[PDB]
């Protein structure tokens, strides 16, 4: 996996 | 088209319509026009600007990754006859991606960062500058890459410095910033130790103040979960 | 500069764009390939169809959202203006596809399968224009869709088995036209039921390479029939 | 519900 960044809220 | 003469309220209304229609390129253009009216953005409006451009660049990044993988697999196989088309098409997508990133960075520099009143919105825009330099860094090669990485780092560090002085550790903007800067460390700057320690400190300090608004609870706890997920992946 | 690329390179790039889910690019590549003036293979027809159906599909979904909001509002000028902008872009794409069908793809010669496929596609894209049309132009557009579908039906019934996937897809879409566009539910249901029954009666003769596709269309006939009755 | 047309294969 790639790292997770901040999503759309 | 010619958005300079359009009512700001109309541009925001159209951005919201475009969102409901899943027309993110249009939404982004409407929000660019709204920014260019020269007033500060509200919360809702920052969210619209963010959602729009993150959806556009998100699509481009995903496509770029597919193409880069095909390109590399092709080149590795090393057949006398394959590779030029996928290289050229990857370059086309890459150019389009860079163009969107440059647009966002231009708006931050020309209109948004300087003009922000409060610390919260300044941190949000500096974070965004870090993120779009980070997206440029994903596709950059050579010496340009080093400059782009430095620009991302500078923006993130400035954001971090303000956020630590001005905002509680559970603030969603502060949390999202720390999450993304940790991703920068791991994925871009090849600094896993820094990534892990920033993520762990961020998670722990947020947890310690978790008992203190329900209006931010869902957003903040979602970011904390992504910190946890990254930490599990990185260790 | 599509025209400066070799045909083989345009096809290769259409396949790459498909993998990347870049359907506007995929369609542009396939239009350039069509413009080279050779017939398309089956695989290549599928590339052309997927690309443009994805593009117009996005436009149609957006139009429906905006039209719904517009109608609820009526029950400022922004939603009408934006719905009109999306509508104009959708019409543009339909016109591009119809232009290519007329200028390059539809011909008196070639196998029945390809002739019916392109006539079906002409019917489809006139049907997409009909979804958004209001007025005198609407009647002309509907007549154009009907004419294309009917010609395709006539060829398919003479030249192709009842379980052929192109024949099936055509009949499914023409039944949708009857129901949703032409205010003809009786004809929609009758066509779908006849199509389904005649296809099932000859399914034992269908080649294995078509089985998955034909059975999917037969399921959609069944599901529409359930919805309509 | 809208009627279903032929999907992408
Ligand atoms: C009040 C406000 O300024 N606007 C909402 C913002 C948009 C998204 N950011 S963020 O990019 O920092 C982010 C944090 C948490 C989550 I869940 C998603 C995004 C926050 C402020
Ligand atoms: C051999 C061939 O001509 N190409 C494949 C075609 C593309 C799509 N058509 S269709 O639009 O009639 C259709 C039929 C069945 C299904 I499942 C989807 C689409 C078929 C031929
Ligand atoms: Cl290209
Ligand atoms: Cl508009
Ligand atoms: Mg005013
Ligand atoms: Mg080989
Ligand atoms: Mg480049
Ligand atoms: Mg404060
Ligand atoms: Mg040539
Ligand atoms: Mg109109
Ligand atoms: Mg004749």
């Amino acid at each position: 996996d790639r790292s997770s960044s901040a999503p759309n809220v | 088209g010619a958005m300079g003469s359009m009512e700001r309220a109309s541009l925001i209304q159209k951005a919201k319509l475009a969102e409901q229609a899943e027309r993110y390129e249009d939404m982004a253009a409407f929000m660019k026009g709204a920014v260019e009216k020269g007033e500060e953005l509200s919360c809702e409006e920052r969210n619209l600007l963010s959602v729009a451009y993150k959806n556009v660049v998100g699509g481009q990044r995903a496509a770029w990754r597919v193409l880069s993988s095909i390109e590399q697999k092709s080149n590795e196989e090393g057949s006398e006859e394959k590779g030029p088309e996928v290289r050229e098409y990857r370059e086309k997508v890459e150019t389009e991606l860079q163009g969107v990133c440059d647009t966002v960075l231009g708006l931050l520099d020309s209109h948004l960062i300087k003009e922000a009143g409060d610390a919260e919105s300044r941190v949000f825009y500096l974070k965004m500058k870090g993120d779009y330099y980070r997206y440029l860094a994903e596709v950059a090669t050579g010496d340009d890459k080093k400059r782009i990485i430095d620009s991302a780092r500078s923006a993130y560090q400035e954001a971090m410095d303000i956020s630590k002085k001005e905002m509680p550790p559970t603030n969603p903007i502060r949390l999202g910033l720390a999450l993304n800067f940790s991703v920068f460390h791991y994925e871009i700057a090849n600094s896993p130790e820094e990534a892990i320690s920033l993520a762990k400190t961020t998670f722990d300090e947020a947890m310690a103040d978790l008992h203190t608004s329900e209006d931010s609870y869902k957003d903040s706890t979602l970011i904390m979960q992504l910190l946890r997920d990254n930490l599990t992946l990185w260790t």
